[PDB]
């Protein structure tokens, strides 16, 4: 045995960490999406003669490492999940190339005063003040804002811990409200829990999908996104045209047709795409 | 939904679903929208008028 | 601050007069507030902490 | 760094098991001349001098328990805990590699739903060490069957004290002991003794004066009764202590839990199921030297016992009924 | 390591009188209520549970012997005893005496039990203090349990009353026995009984089908040894309860819950401790062995 | 058949104080963690202001009281033994076969012995990296705040959502600056004006800053030590030079004595001092003399003044005008198939929509596309360019 | 600073075909009546109870696993073994070789059995001195009691086959009777087609018990009736079957039912005698591929 | 030593594999390609080291 008192001694802010060097993106911003047959399992149809049919028509561990028995191997990297909300028909592309939330309110707590629970909770559910983001709009969707909404049925719901490991959910980190109303604080504590503590189930690392992480004493994983509460865009095309036109010519890019339309991504780190030999940085 | 109460008592939250496509309200599926669907509806099983 | 009893290894000093008389009663039927027990082997010099 | 090396050879060569006492011949009668634990009366001198008591000081006996190391889902084992707890293994099926399950004496009140006309004290405090009762019942679906048939009690594998936690908020690193007196890590020299909460003790040797002999021995024991709340099957943990040897408290146990048997046997007076006349049975959990006190402490509130020297010495289940 | 001796102190000297029985057991086993160096002597005898002028029975005494601690005389000082302790896990000499002599090898198998063969003989009283000296008898287990075995049924038998070729008398290959029966407590007894519905009357419950038809198979044309109890008659109760057509998985969990509950009647036909040897000696009566609280 | 060899590994000795991380911490040896509790830190923090003759309530003065704490750690090592060696340890040693057995088997103890220093050296190094990162901001937090043109006024509801959209003009732009170092038609002049962005906007504030810790040669400063991998490490080696290449650092450890008065409040009290005699100085033996700089030196410096130098070797870059050295902790890391703490893992969200309508104006910003063009087809797919891209649908 | 060391030492050397066999463990549980250093092979086995001339049985090994003293294999030189005496409350490292293969667990609760299973899986054979030497039957207690448990189911209905085979059906007895569902796995042991014999005296036993048994009790009920009698066993009559209660002691007569009720207790003792365990030893840690255990012992 | 250290599991041998490709066909024939380069002649001496 031997023990360390380890004291700091200055009250500045005397360690930086820079994210620098890009190595290798593990997780394959991949289209794989998440079955909920296996979250919520405990739930059924109350007819067992539908509930047979649909399963057919739709879709453990090992060495202390979780493994999935329906996949012998990738080969695109952890393979990623990806998740559903109802929107409006109606909703508005101009909201989607900007980083927002999948909410329709925006949920930046730290503008908010420090210790209040109902300055707090106006931002989130409520509908007379407008969007903190738009001012003609109050929501993006009462589908899945509304204090009762989609987007609050689904994910509420803090981590039921289960002896079969669960599976990440990307829309909790943007739908759970007591999480959310950890950042009330002012912004120097709000440093102070960012190096050291860790948020309510973030996702693994070398595994095969994107489980529930449960060890701790190896987990690395910094994300920002818990802090400043919104979610990036990446590409979309919805006629395969306007890939091309994205690829062939960026300045002059078209970015909406009557029925088609894209999202430039915006993220901290920049790609290279290589559809044939054309490159957009 | 809609909300309405025992006679002499407090508001319930009680609930229906809407069954067809078309008791979707205007503002989430208008109507320019829903005739856009039955032209792409008429060209896959081919009824020719 | 309520200045209480403390167990920390004092160097103590004795009188000349004995106190032995009747304790076993005494202090078991409160004598005198915040009586300390020793039963064998707690009795000796406490663990000093700081 | 020179001076370091030193350090770690005098607290590790001076902290040997002592070897087997194997001697040649030909140097002749000198096999008797090592032989000192044996002896056990000493020259009684006018003043005691530490000088001339010291080899009856410097020997002792060879005294070491068996630690365990766990592993624990963060929620069935509470963040805090008053270091002298006792244990079980709940283990059912060998799903990851390094997986294990825990269960606390308030936690298995937790677990059970058993009613606070049994047990009023703890009620409150587990309440807020765990949810409520459904933080736990998601690791075991089974625990409306398994208490059915009475087989709940054949997978409990009893510990006993605890020595030394590290807790993170994902994995809680649990150093358990078996056979008992386990020196601490705050402190060295220093001996972990047990607790158990007052509400859960049931004890037997307080009588009207009216003679019972003593000895070096009192045996604390564990309990287990399937018994039955809102139609519904629930268990019952108490606890018993006696120095009075195995034969007694069978019969004893049965003046402890009599009216419980009563209300129940009317229910399958109407029905037969084979499967449900299993009652309840008894462990064993170590020794404590009788004559020994506990001392009662206090929590957030929660009065608990303590016992001195415990060893820990298990058992395992007989059904009594 | 450690010192096992237990001197006691002694208020009158001896006479030659009560010398002369505690010289011939120089060297046995009597249990004493307590931990010291030095003692008392109302606790060395057993009888302090085994008087005169009460009825004493031996279900109390045998309780009472599972608690005690347990003890080996050394020598017979005329101011005072001298014994020593027996600890629990520990290697002695022990050297039997006991009157209806019976022979021990190694790894035999011994049980401490009252004295129930003649109270006159194995109680001798010392007269010049007033208080007697009652000692325990050890047997080896095979008959240890026999007498525990023979003593259940004799308070069954005088209630229903309410002969001496039967009921008192524990046989064994070699010697048939006489026990020791006039004033005895019947509610420990009792007691013990009362437990005995509370397995024997359950065990009725569940009875096997499967294992019942067996008989029937058995005593009807097959002479087996020890089936001679039933003397090649069916009973009448395995004509009425076998109307059944068996079935394979009726027969598990009733054959597990009549699995464990008998592992539970060692707890009513306990002993005491148990002294399993490991050395004996024939021409001196020398053994050595450890003892087990059990 | 031969043998043509036994070959060996022998590991070289890391110890905590000749690495090139001690320029960022204090040591002090220190007797009982064990008997410990705490270990408070007062803070005085006067604070002067302006008398101005505008139209306002003048201020009086101020002064800031800080609380601080210690931090406990742990350390274990598990060393094996067998008993077969135990034994003849202790053997009688009377045959001319057992001096290549108890030779043989003393060098399995003294081998073992070795290795669990080697352990302890781990947590030396492990457990200050594991807490310099428990206290770590990024940079997106620190340079917004380290700006005092924006905590010039209160933290009120503008200046709060004013630095949250510079957070994000750091986080979208300024991330992964190496990377972008090289598409970039600059180069070498952005990796210079980002780590001179980081370097002095760190405020030290450095309560040892009169103490005499680490210097270079020529009696030059060293002003902190930024700590990387390798692959990062060749890029900066190329980029920035090793101008020197030499230190002094010190050749033991602070004691910390509880000899003398100190011991008698340790006993009879809780409390004990720490330079009791320097404190005793301030209210007995000299008092009531005002604080002033040339007298702190001889009592803010614990022993660092008097701990011996020596010579250390390690990398030296000029940056700015502040030495920074540069480490390779890899050494102790990827040895002994341990996961190197450094390369930590950022994860993010990415938001993406399918299935969509626009309103009755349409149009056609477009440079040619011939295809879709009728509002009778409603796209009802999106496609996504793959990590490894390929577009699915 | 105590010693224990079990020489075992030999008449005859091994062969080069038997020395691998007992190379196949190293480390196994060995009952051995002795307590000295030099010792002759033949009580380190089973082979002087259960041999070959003689009937096996299945008491008499387990009255001699709790009388015995156990030991460990740590060697096997090929003119002598090597055993380790087991003191109460050792510690050391045990593998398993025992067939068929149990998987273990770590912190679990072990019992001593006797193999009633196939010959050439249970023991190894010498014929470097012509004397068996026999392994106990190391299995965790929940399974040791599992796998006597559908065993003995097992027995019982083959005699009635022989006398009547109108009344079981195999396909029903091969299905619930040979599978073992315990840690959610599943086992399957020898059905034995040779002829089972070591299991027959138990159901010798607990089947004449059973017309003993249910007649016991109405003697009992009518015996010791007061005031005191003790309350709870009121209950038991709802207990009782309806039939055991139209039974008289008229036609066995008085001097017969002294002969039941010694016989009547004395088998459901030395039956709870060996359902009540034997020698065990605890084991807290463990791991699978290398199938090393740490234990320590408890005797009995 | 950056890409092994958590295992050879199923997802880090398939994401080695994306580069041997990546590696393929940017960085082969390194001679040739750099002779169209503007740099040139680092190049090179970067692959080489």
């Amino acid at each position: 045995t031997h023990e360390i008192a380890s004291l700091h001694t200055a009250l500045g802010y005397s360690s930086v960490i820079a994210p620098a060097h890009v190595a290798a993106i593990t997780t394959d911003m991949g289209v794989h999406c998440q079955d909920l047959f296996m979250i919520f399992p405990g739930d059924a149809y109350q007819d067992r003669q539908l509930h047979d049919y649909i399963k057919m028509k739709a879709g453990g561990y090992a060495a202390g490492v979780p493994r999935c028995e329906n996949l012998p191997g990738l080969s695109h990297g952890q393979l990623a999940t990806c998740e559903i909300i109802p929107t409006p028909v109606t909703s508005d592309v101009a909201y989607f190339q900007t980083p927002s939330n999948p909410r329709g309110r925006a949920a930046c707590v730290v503008s908010c005063d420090a210790y209040s629970n109902e300055s707090a909770e106006r931002l989130l559910y409520d509908h007379s003040i407008p969007d903190p983001a738009y001012e003609c709009r109050s929501t993006n969707n009462p589908w899945a804002s509304q204090r009762g909404s989609l987007g609050d049925v689904l994910y509420n719901i803090t981590f039921r811990q289960t002896a079969l490991p669960g599976m990440y959910s990307p829309c909790r980190q943007f739908f759970h409200k007591e999480d959310i109303m950890r950042y009330n604080r002012g912004l120097y504590t709000l440093v102070n829990e960012y190096s050291a503590r860790l948020a309510g189930a973030p996702a693994t690392s070398t595994t095969d999908l994107q489980y529930v992480v449960v060890n701790g004493t190896d987990v690395f994983l910094d994300q920002p996104c818990h802090m400043l509460q919104e979610a990036y865009p990446t590409l979309a095309a919805s006629h395969r045209v306007m890939l091309d036109e994205y690829m062939s010519n960026k300045q002059t890019h078209a970015p909406v047709h009557m029925g088609q339309y894209l999202i430039e991504e915006v993220a901290p780190m920049k790609r290279l795409l290589k559809l044939g030999n054309k490159v957009v940085y | 939904f809609f909300v309405h109460p025992c006679p002499g008592a407090r508001g319930s939250y009680r609930a229906t679903h809407r069954t067809m496509v078309g008791n979707i309200p205007q503002p989430l599926a208008p109507r320019e929208f829903q005739e856009s669907r039955g032209a792409q509806f008429d060209a896959v099983t081919n009824m020719t008028h | 601050m309520e200045a209480t009893l403390e167990q920390r290894p004092f160097p103590y000093l004795a009188t000349e007069a004995n106190l032995l008389t009747q304790i076993k009663e005494s202090a078991a039927d409160g004598l005198f507030k915040s009586f300390q027990l020793l039963l064998g082997k707690d009795a000796r010099e406490g663990s000093v902490r700081f | 760094q020179a001076e370091n090396a030193a350090r770690l050879g005098r607290q590790v060569l001076g902290l040997l098991p002592p070897p087997t006492h194997r001697v040649s011949l030909t140097r002749g009668p000198e096999f008797a001349r090592g032989v000192r634990d044996l002896l056990s009366k000493y020259a009684a001198s006018t003043r005691p001098t530490v000088g001339s008591l010291h080899e009856a000081l410097r020997q002792a006996p060879f005294r070491q328990p068996t630690y365990g190391d766990f592993l624990v889902y963060s929620q069935t084992f509470s963040p805090q805990e008053p270091l002298g707890t006792f244990l079980f293994s709940f283990k059912q099926e060998d799903n990851g590699s390094s997986m294990d399950m825990l269960l606390t004496p308030t936690s298995l009140f937790m677990l059970s739903g058993m009613e606070a006309a049994k047990a009023p004290q703890t009620h409150k405090v587990a309440g807020v060490w765990y949810g409520s009762g459904s933080g736990l019942a998601d690791f075991i679906p089974n625990l409306s069957e398994l208490m059915d048939t009475g087989e709940f009690h054949t997978l409990l594998t009893p510990v006993g004290p605890m020595v030394q936690s590290v807790h993170s908020t994902f994995v809680t690193k649990v150093t358990s002991a078996m056979k008992g007196v386990g020196l601490a890590r705050d402190e060295p020299r220093a001996h972990v003794g047990l607790t158990l909460p007052c509400d859960m003790l049931v004890d037997l040797d307080e009588s009207c004066p009216m003679r019972e002999p003593a000895g070096l021995n009192v045996t604390i024991y564990a309990s287990l009764v399937y018994l039955r709340v809102n139609q519904r099957p629930s268990m019952a943990l108490t606890f018993f202590q006696s120095g009075k040897g195995f034969a007694e408290v069978v019969a004893m146990i049965k003046d402890h839990f009599t009216d419980v048997i009563r209300t129940k046997y009317i229910q399958l007076r109407h029905e037969l199921y084979i499967n449900r006349l299993v009652f309840g049975a008894v462990c064993t959990l170590g020794t404590v030297p009788f004559d020994s006190h506990p001392v009662h402490q206090s929590l957030n509130s929660l009065p608990v016992l303590v016992f001195a020297n415990f060893e820990a010495a298990c058992g395992p289940w007989t059904v009594f009924l | 390591a450690l010192d096992k001796s237990i001197v006691v102190n002694l208020t009158s000297r001896l006479f030659a009188d009560e010398l002369a029985a505690l010289q011939s057991k120089i060297g046995s086993v009597l249990p004493l209520g307590d931990c010291h160096r030095l003692q008392n002597i109302q606790a060395l005898g057993l009888g302090c549970v085994c008087s005169r002028e009460t009825s004493p029975d031996y279900i109390q005494i045998m309780q009472y012997l599972s608690k005690c601690t347990l003890a080996v005389l050394e020598e017979v000082r005329p101011d005072s005893l001298r014994l020593t302790r027996m600890d629990p896990s520990d290697n002695l000499q022990i050297k039997n005496v006991y009157a209806p002599f019976f022979q021990w090898d190694s790894n035999t198998q011994l049980a401490v039990l009252p004295p129930l063969f003649s109270r006159k003989d194995s109680t001798i009283v010392l007269e010049s203090n007033g208080f007697d000296i009652v000692f325990p008898m050890v047997v080896p287990q095979q008959l240890g349990h026999a007498i525990l075995q023979q003593l259940l049924v004799y308070h069954i038998y005088s209630k229903i009353s309410a002969l001496d070729l039967y009921t008192t008398n524990v046989s064994f290959m070699g010697r048939t026995y006489r026990l020791d029966v006039d004033n005895t407590d019947p509610r420990t007894a009792l007691r013990v009984l009362d437990d005995l519905s509370m397995y024997l009357c359950i065990l009725s419950a569940l009875v096997p089908r499967g294992c019942l038809r067996l008989l029937t198979a058995l005593v009807r044309h097959d002479r087996h040894p020890l089936t001679e109890v039933f003397e090649g008659v069916v009973p009448d109760e395995v004509t009425r309860i076998d109307l059944d057509q068996l079935s394979v998985p009726d027969d598990i969990t009733r054959m597990r819950v009549m699995f464990s509950y008998l592992q539970s009647l060692s707890s009513i036909f306990n002993l005491g401790p148990r002294l399993h040897v490991y050395a004996y000696s024939a021409e001196t009566l020398a053994a050595s062995c450890w003892y087990s609280p059990r | 058949e031969a043998l043509l060899g036994v070959y060996t590994n022998v590991v070289e000795f890391v110890k905590f104080l000749e690495t090139a991380l001690a320029a960022a911490c204090v040591n002090t040896e220190f007797k009982d963690l064990r008997r410990m509790i705490d270990g408070k830190i007062q803070f005085k923090i006067s604070m002067p202001t302006i008398a101005h003759g505008d139209g306002r309530r003048p201020n009086k003065q101020r002064q800031y009281i800080v609380m601080k704490a210690c931090n406990k750690h742990h350390i274990g090592a598990e060393i094996e033994l067998a008993a077969a060696d135990i034994e003849l340890l202790f053997a009688e040693k009377e045959t001319p076969l057992d001096f290549t057995e108890y030779a043989g088997a003393i060098k399995t103890i003294t081998s073992a012995l070795q290795f669990g220093m080697d352990a302890l050296e781990r947590g030396l190094v492990d457990t200050v990296l594991a807490v310099k990162l428990r206290h770590a901001p990024p940079v997106f937090i620190l340079k917004t705040l380290g700006d005092p043109v924006y905590s010039e006024r209160g933290l009120k509801k503008a200046v709060k959502s004013d630095m949250v959209s510079m957070f994000k003009a750091h986080l979208i732009e300024h991330s992964f600056f190496l990377d972008k170092a090289e598409l970039m038609t600059r180069g070498k002049q952005y990796v210079l004006t980002m780590l001179s962005d980081m370097l002095a906007a760190v405020c030290e504030d450095t309560v040892f800053k009169g103490v005499s810790t680490y210097t270079t040669a020529s009696g030059q400063q060293v002003a902190g030590v930024l700590e990387t991998t390798d692959s990062v490490m060749r890029r900066l080696m190329n980029l920035l030079g090793q101008v020197e290449s030499a230190m002094s650092g010190p050749a033991a450890y602070a004691s910390y004595v509880v000899r003398g008065a100190n011991l008698v409040t340790a006993v009879s009290y809780g409390r004990a001092m720490r330079n009791f005699e320097q404190f005793m100085a301030r209210i007995v033996d000299h008092p009531n003399a005002l604080p002033s700089v040339e007298g702190d030196k001889a009592a803010l410096a614990d022993g660092h003044d008097e701990i011996q130098r020596t010579r250390i070797a390690a990398s030296l870059v000029k940056i700015g005008d502040k030495f920074v050295a540069i480490e390779s902790l890899q050494r102790m890391y990827n040895e002994t198939q341990f996961p190197c703490p450094l390369n930590r893992r950022i994860q993010y969200t990415y938001f993406f929509p399918v299935g969509l309508h626009l309103p009755v104006p349409r149009y056609s910003t477009s440079v040619s596309v011939r295809g879709v063009e009728s509002p009778a087809i409603q796209s009802t797919e999106t496609w996504v360019v793959n990590k490894n891209n390929v577009p699915l649908c």
